[PDB]
This record gives structure tokens, sequence and C-alpha cells, in this order.
């Protein structure tokens, strides 16, 4: 029925992102309290999406 | 004792060593001694030559 008609839509789509830069990229702690020995833990990165 | 401290665990922060039962028994023995003085009582079965 709509061979030569126009069609328009209002649509919902899932949010999506890509990492375009990594910022304040690494933060660190030698956690030692209440451990058998010194341990290295990487704290949260910040991403610019 | 641990049951009354449910959810609390005690360790040496420099190591992974929690205190063993030896300390608890030792503490409990002196605790039952202290209660034995707190009322003028004998609190464990014990023979007496009087």
């Amino acid at each position: 029925k709509y061979e030569n008609h126009t069609v328009t839509l209002k649509i919902l789509m899932t949010l999506r992102y890509v990492v375009s830069d990594i910022l304040k990229e690494s933060r660190y702690q030698y956690t030692k309290f209440n451990q058998p020995k010194s341990k290295f833990e990487n704290l949260p990165q910040k991403l610019l999406l | 004792v641990k049951a009354y401290m449910f959810g609390i665990v005690v360790q040496n922060p420099d190591t992974g060593q929690p205190m063993g039962d030896e300390f608890y028994n030792h503490i409990l023995e002196r605790a039952v001694g202290k209660a034995e003085r707190a009322l003028d009582i004998s609190i464990l079965p014990d023979t007496q030559h009087e």
C-alpha cells in the first residue's frame, strides 16, 4: 500500500558507549594492613566515553 | 565466646594469624576464677581435706 509513500518513526534504542580516552588511568595502593604480606591493588580508572 | 562475638573476627594485623583456642581457654580459666571470688563459692568439683 505504501509503494511510493514516505515513512517516519520515533524509535527507542539501547544506550551505548566506546572508550575514546583513558584518563587518570592508574591509581595504586600497597595494601599491607591485615594481610600476610604486602599486596598491590589497582584502584579505579576513569574513562572518557 | 566466638558465638557471642558472631560476625566479629580478631586477627594480628601484621599477619593472617587469629588467636588460637589456647588464649581463650587461658582467659576462660581466669574468668571462672574471678567469678569464683566474686561470690564466695567453689565452682568446679574438688575434694577438700578440712
